[PDB]
């Protein structure tokens, strides 16, 4: 058994192209996720306030 | 109604020959790892550009493996004057973050049985363990047909999203359109980048690439597409991992090297420091060319000790024994 | 070259005609030029064909 | 032409060869004619002046001064030997042997670099130097 | 291979043989760096004409220089005839044939 | 503890502009033991126009600090240092590696 | 309230992978011849 | 990509009109060619003249 | 005699681009703009203060180390502002002001 590396010419009978291909996953997918809900956290207060046009609002002062 | 053959055109296959020998021819007193990473480079631009022709075609395959083994065969002479035979093919195939030159195969090699298995030496005493073929790059690239007929379909699905999410007034997040990560041609993480407003003023930018060439020397085998606009089109991190588990497993790997000899106790918290030498590797200084050769030997050095064991054996080298002086 | 381009107003992608009678008025019926080189693709019936061969 | 200088007999290598005390002293024996001679030395030629510091080159005809052929073995087309306050230095080249170089190259940065190196493994002090390359592959591809 | 070795080997031989005695002892390395001179003009596509050099010697020189372009074109052809189709060869002579075409 | 090393001055003129005075800082270097501490003055003409970014800031309080303790005979040269800021040991670990008989550690809480 | 008195910390900080902070897809005379 | 180019190419010629029906004696021809020296003959003057308009 | 081969040359050369003029002076659409008053605008256009980019990095952040270290300096944050407005946009001044505000 030499160390020869052999042509694949016939030997692809059982075999696709596709096939073993993987796409792979967001990296960080969890941590964005953690870091995206805390900035939806801290910015529901901006969020909140940035429609509100408070000469127009009356509810704002409240 | 019709089909459609392909094949890799002929000036491309010599094209592909001519950079392979220039690659050889240029090597002269280069190193190992600097080869391997240019046969690499060149393995992965035809592959990748060339999916279902190469397969069709039955002249590449065997021009493919000429050039492997072309290739091993530099890094065989380079290690010793004399040829051996049955070469182990776990230095050229395993990781390079592992010690090996992390070559890429795209032809059938077989590992023997005997090669996987290891020993292990505990209070207990000694227990022995056992795990074959490398894993080639077509499997892993994926067709162009169905490349193309996916991107259309996820494309698709992106603008009814799209669509709905305006609707909705908000933006798409990662958590939809996430079961479509990799596809589409231009891929769907290319949505995703900090200077996509500013890529929207790039146009013309895949001539500009192909026009390249008459500006800059290197020669770039990816002159048809770039990464900030077309995405990242292959991905191999599963190559990587079943190219371990083919070569045996991490202590598979290990056994043939010297790592048992260092007595660590465990290959967790280990770290190699490239470029460093007994001399700091006194990388910038005014030496002469033979002493910067010299340098650039040292890393060959520490290659070969790192794979001594399984290369300094009679059964890789006709017996010719001569003991070490003292 | 106009009919392979459309009309200003609503341009053709790359291989299509606003009407497939717009496409088969003419024997050239595809055309493509890469950065310098030309793939032409024409569609001939006996008797075009004849008198192009005869001229 | 061959404007290097030539010795003509056993008296004349010697005295030149103990006449430098700090400079690398190479010698090209071999015939003036024979095309291999032709070559190198025009390459030693080329690079007198560049290493005209620390090495002098001489050129001796086989047939003129055969006196050293037994004891140098002087067999070969063309030869070249590299001494050093009388002493002779030894190459590894990997050709199999560290005496001589017995062919012509043809890169004179090459000849320079084993010029430079068998200099300062001379002032070093040692006899046996190592070459920066082996030359036991043609390095052809 | 050699003949430009050759030729200029015979060139020089001829020119000297004649040469008057009293100042060859001079005159040869000169004559030598006027050779390597007119073929460094030549290659480089420039004028060269030394005022005050000897028309024959001048004509000498033009013969020499002809001879070495023509046979330096034909063996930078044939050179990259050989690699193009297809011959093991080596950085240092794949460079020469690259600055020569 | 390097926090106090660069410190800011904003002073304010209601109309034309607004102005910010570099003033001098302190490098503070405290022995629980016997009580000691080196307050190191950091005059305000060093960072006044130095043109660079804490890339010389970091390792220029690590080299004062270095040299107080070169200066320092052995005998009074401390084995443990412990910094109350977490972005400052390492180049502490690359700057005192001639005194490999120190031990370089950041403080959890805070002085 | 004047609050004299500041501190400054400079860092090399701010390294990311390049991708989105947020996993968010933000989004936002003719010639004549005569 | 130049590859998404051929498959383009091939589906619009296969989805041409009975491109394939060759009873009464049609024929499809596909040319291919380089434009020859197109680099190397370009004639400044013309050039300018022509840019002027766009430019 | 000699030729004076680039005289031909010439002449024909500018046979054609008179030609060609002559063509053009039928097309209208054309645009071409005066050099002499561009180059006036831009000269008058050239700033005459602004800001030197190095130190108004700097300066940038310095304010971002102070604000981030103070959340309750409205001296610093007003300073921000200052900065972010004279260069720059307004847009990133606004939002760091809404935060400094609140």
């Amino acid at each position: 058994p030499t160390g020869e590396v052999l042509s694949l010419v016939g030997k692809l009978e059982g075999t696709r192209m596709g096939d073993k291909a993987q796409r792979t996953k967001p990296q960080m997918q969890e941590e964005r996720r953690a870091k995206r809900r805390k900035r939806d956290e801290d910015r529901h207060d901006i969020n909140k306030m940035k429609g509100y046009t408070l000469l127009s609002e009356g509810i704002d002062e409240m | 109604t019709a089909q459609c053959f392909l094949r890799v055109d002929d000036e491309s296959m010599q094209r592909f020959h001519n950079r392979v020998r220039q690659i050889l021819m240029a090597s002269g007193s280069t190193t190992f790892t600097k080869i391997v990473n240019k046969w690499n480079t060149a393995l992965i631009g035809l592959m990748t550009y060339f999916r279902e022709a190469v397969v069709n075609t039955q002249e590449l395959l065997d021009l493919l493996v000429k050039c492997e083994n072309k290739i091993q065969t530099r890094i065989k002479i380079g290690l010793n004057s004399k040829m051996p035979s049955r070469f182990p093919p776990v230095v050229f195939y395993t990781p390079k973050e592992l010690g090996g030159l992390g070559m890429l195969s795209m032809g059938h090699v077989l590992i023997p049985q005997s090669d996987l298995r290891w020993s292990k030496q505990t209070d207990v005493g000694i227990t022995h363990f056992r795990s074959q073929l490398i894993p080639n790059l077509y499997r892993y690239i994926q067709p162009w047909e169905s490349e193309f007929i996916d991107s259309q379909r996820v494309w698709a699905e992106y603008a009814l999203k799209r669509q709905e999410a305006i609707a909705q007034n908000r933006r798409l997040t990662l958590e939809d359109l996430e079961d479509s990560w990799d596809r589409g041609i231009p891929r769907i993480n290319t949505l995703f980048q900090k200077d996509r407003h500013t890529l929207a003023y790039d146009k013309g930018w895949r001539v500009r690439t192909d026009f390249k060439q008459y500006q800059v020397l290197k020669q770039n085998p990816f002159w048809w597409t770039h990464q900030r606009h077309d995405g990242k089109l292959w991905n191999l991190n599963n190559y990587r991992t079943d190219m371990i588990q083919a070569l045996g497993g991490v202590e598979g790997i290990l056994e043939h090297t010297l790592f048992k000899g260092t007595y660590f106790p465990t290959w967790e918290g280990l770290f190699w420091e490239k470029a460093s030498g007994f001399e700091e590797s006194m990388k910038w200084k005014k030496l002469t060319n033979a002493q910067r050769s010299g340098l650039n030997q040292i890393p060959n050095r520490r290659f070969t000790l790192w794979w001594s064991p399984t290369i300094n054996r009679a059964n890789v080298y006709v017996g010719f024994q001569v003991q070490l002086d003292l | 070259a106009s009919e392979m381009a459309g009309p200003p107003q609503m341009p053709n992608d790359f291989l299509s005609f606003q009407d497939i009678a717009t496409e088969a008025a003419h024997p050239i019926r595809l055309f493509c030029r890469y950065i310098d080189r030309i793939h032409i693709f024409f569609r001939f019936t006996a008797d075009e064909a004849r008198d192009l061969i005869q001229r | 032409s061959y404007m290097l200088p030539h010795l003509h007999n056993g008296w004349q290598v010697d005295q030149a060869i103990l006449s430098e005390e700090d400079r690398v002293v190479v010698i090209r024996f071999g015939h003036d004619w024979d095309p291999t001679c032709m070559k190198m030395d025009e390459v030693l030629y080329s690079i007198a002046e560049k290493v005209k510091n620390f090495a002098v080159i001489y050129l001796v005809d086989i047939t003129e001064v055969p006196d050293f052929n037994k004891m140098y073995e002087l067999y070969d087309p063309c030869t070249v030997m590299f001494f050093f306050r009388n002493k002779h230095i030894m190459i590894d080249l990997g050709t199999g042997n560290n005496n001589k170089i017995n062919w012509a190259m043809e890169d004179k940065q090459e000849m320079v670099d084993i010029i430079e190196t068998v200099y300062r493994g001379a002032r070093k002090g040692r006899g046996l130097v190592v070459s920066p390359k082996d030359y036991s592959t043609k390095y052809r591809y | 291979s050699h003949f430009d070795l050759e030729l200029r080997a015979a060139v020089m031989h001829d020119i000297l043989d004649m040469m008057p005695e009293g100042i060859k002892q001079n005159k040869a390395r000169t004559i030598l760096q006027h050779l390597s001179e007119a073929w460094r003009c030549w290659k480089a596509n420039i004028p060269w004409k030394v005022p005050g050099l000897p028309t024959p010697i001048e004509n000498m020189i033009l013969r020499y220089v002809k001879a070495k372009a023509d046979w330096w074109t034909n063996t930078a052809h044939y050179n990259r005839e050989r690699i193009r189709r297809g011959a093991t060869v080596d950085k240092t002579v794949c460079k020469k044939n690259l600055g020569r075409l | 503890d390097d926090t106090n090393v660069y410190r800011v001055t904003i002073h304010k003129t209601f109309e034309g502009n607004l102005t910010t005075k570099p003033i001098n800082g302190a490098i503070f270097i405290f022995n629980p033991r016997t009580g000691q501490l080196f307050l190191k003055i950091i005059h305000t003409s060093v960072w006044a126009g130095q043109k660079r970014l804490g890339q010389l800031a970091k390792w220029k309080t690590a080299e004062e600090v270095a040299a107080l303790i070169r200066s320092l005979p052995v005998e009074e040269q401390p084995k443990q240092i412990i910094v109350t800021r977490k972005g400052m040991l390492d180049p502490l670990e690359v700057h005192l590696l001639d005194f490999p008989n120190i031990v370089i550690k950041g403080s959890e809480l805070q002085l | 309230d004047e609050t004299y008195g500041v501190n400054v910390q400079f860092e090399s900080d701010e390294e990311e992978g390049d991708e989105d902070v947020y996993g968010e897809v933000r989004e936002e005379c003719t010639l004549s011849a005569n | 990509p130049p590859p998404l180019l051929v498959y383009k190419w091939c589906q619009g010629i296969n989805n041409l009109q009975d491109v394939w029906e060759t009873s009464e004696g049609e024929c499809n021809v596909m040319l291919e060619s380089r434009f020859e020296k197109m680099y190397e003959k370009i004639d400044l003057t013309l050039l300018n003249r022509l840019l002027r308009l766009i430019v | 005699g000699e030729l004076d081969m680039r005289k031909i040359g010439q002449a024909r050369n500018t046979l054609m681009d008179m030609r060609l003029s002559q063509v053009s002076d039928s097309v209208s659409g054309q645009t071409v703009v005066d050099p002499k008053g561009y180059l006036t605008d831009l000269n008058s256009m050239i700033p005459t203060h602004g800001g030197d980019i190095n130190d108004i990095k700097k300066a940038r952040l310095l304010l971002k180390s102070v604000r981030e270290t103070n959340p309750h300096h409205p001296p610093a944050w007003i300073a921000s502002a200052r900065l972010e407005e004279v260069t720059g946009k307004l847009q990133v001044a606004r939002n760091l002001i809404m935060k400094g505000t609140e």
